[PDB]
This record gives C-alpha cells, sequence and structure tokens, in this order.
C-alpha cells in the first residue's frame, strides 16, 4: 500500500516520503510524461511501469508484509499481486537510497508543464 | 493518486 511503501522509504533514506517524494520531478508521486529529471526521478518512472505491469493488482490499498534481514528487505509470501506490488517498492526504495547523493530539492512540487512527451517503459 |  502507498502507506507501507512511505514507511519503506523513509526506513531507507531517512527522507519522509510526503514530502521529498510526493511531487518530485516529472514521475514521483504522479506520474505521466517526459523525460525523469534526474536519477531519483528515474526511479519513480521504474516504479511507475512496474506497477503499470499489474494491471489487475491495487498498489495503493493492497498490504502486503516484509520483514529486513540484516538491512535487507524480505518481501514475505502473500497474494500474488501482493507478491509483485512488495518486489515494486522494494526496487524502488533501494533506487531512492542509490540516489540519495544527487537529490536535488529544486525538482520538488515540479511543474507539469516542464514534462512533455511519452516515454515507453 | 495516478500512473504509480
Amino acid at each position: 500500500s502507498l502507506l507501507e511503501f512511505g514507511k519503506m522509504i523513509l526506513e531507507e533514506t531517512g527522507k519522509l516520503a510526503i514530502p521529498s517524494y510526493s511531487s518530485y520531478g516529472c514521475y514521483c508521486g504522479w506520474g505521466g510524461k517526459g523525460t525523469p529529471k534526474d536519477a531519483t526521478d528515474r526511479c519513480c518512472f521504474v516504479h511507475d511501469c512496474c506497477y503499470g505491469n499489474l494491471p489487475d493488482c491495487n498498489p495503493k490499498s493492497d498490504r502486503y508484509k516484509y520483514k529486513r534481514v540484516n538491512g535487507a528487505i524480505v518481501c514475505e509470501k502473500g497474494t500474488s499481486c501482493e507478491n509483485r506490488i512488495c518486489e515494486c517498492d522494494k526496487a524502488a526504495a533501494i533506487c531512492f537510497r542509490q540516489n540519495l547523493n544527487t537529490y536535488s530539492k529544486k525538482y520538488m512540487l515540479y511543474p507539469d508543464f516542464l514534462c512533455k512527451g511519452e516515454l515507453k517503459c | 493518486v495516478a500512473r504509480s
């Protein structure tokens, strides 16, 4: 679920999902169009594609379970949708952590009109 | 919200 993803993001990066990732660049928190602005935005682009791979799942609300094995995120077995959603969120959280070194506050609340053109998953 |  969105709330669980937010907690995962905070655990991983030390930033609050809202507002650090909820409105960042062209794809974070409200995906869609344009060339991702930086590596963090690309994390969101891929995460959007990942959710897009699951048209008959409901990643905003469906809850999954996961644990930490010394640092590592381990998605525990739930329904097929839950497992797949968890893997999408895990990847994004890791991606955000891997790209904290470039994260730029100037991309928070990035305006829609600067995001133009479709980029294929 | 939308797309992801």
